[PDB]
């Protein structure tokens, strides 16, 4: 089951919150029920 | 085969660093301790 | 040791005695949900 719901009083300031982050680049598709946290730069040239 | 409990146990992972997440399997005369952590090893891994 | 779907499985067996001819089996024993890549073991 997947259950979802609304949490605006509860997540939101008027500065902004910068607590929850994603991530945007990865060499390969990920396997089901897989975590990966490492943080190394996206390699998209030659020089590291 | 084995006599005397030589073997002890066993490592799993990607890289085996402090970077990447590491299984630890140890049976150190007592309990089946099964650790999954982000562990460090060196090159000459071994028990008292 | 076997590694499937985000699920690692352990069986075992123990007994007394190159590899011997015989026949025997292996009963499971250990189940985690440790879902990680795996690719070189110690
Ligand atoms: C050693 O054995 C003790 C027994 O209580 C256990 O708590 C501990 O985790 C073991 N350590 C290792 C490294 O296997
Ligand atoms: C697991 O790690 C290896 C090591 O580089 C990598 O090649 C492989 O793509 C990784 N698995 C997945 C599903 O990305």
């Amino acid at each position: 089951c997947v259950i979802a719901w609304n949490s605006n009083k509860l997540d939101s300031k008027v500065s902004g919150n910068y607590n929850y982050l994603y991530r945007l680049f990865r060499k390969s598709n990920l396997k089901p029920f897989e975590r990966d946290i490492s943080t190394e730069i996206y390699q998209a040239g030659n020089k590291p | 085969i084995e006599k005397s409990n030589i073997i002890r146990g066993w490592i799993f992972g990607t890289t085996l660093d402090s970077k990447t997440q590491s299984l630890l399997i140890v049976n150190n005369a007592t309990n089946v301790v099964i650790k999954v952590c982000e562990f460090q090893f060196c090159n000459d891994p071994f028990l008292d | 040791f076997k590694n499937i779907d985000g699920y690692f499985k352990i069986y075992s067996k123990h007994t007394p005695i190159d590899l011997p001819q015989g026949f025997s089996a292996l009963e499971p024993l250990v189940d985690l949900p440790i879902g990680i890549n795996i690719t070189r073991f110690q």
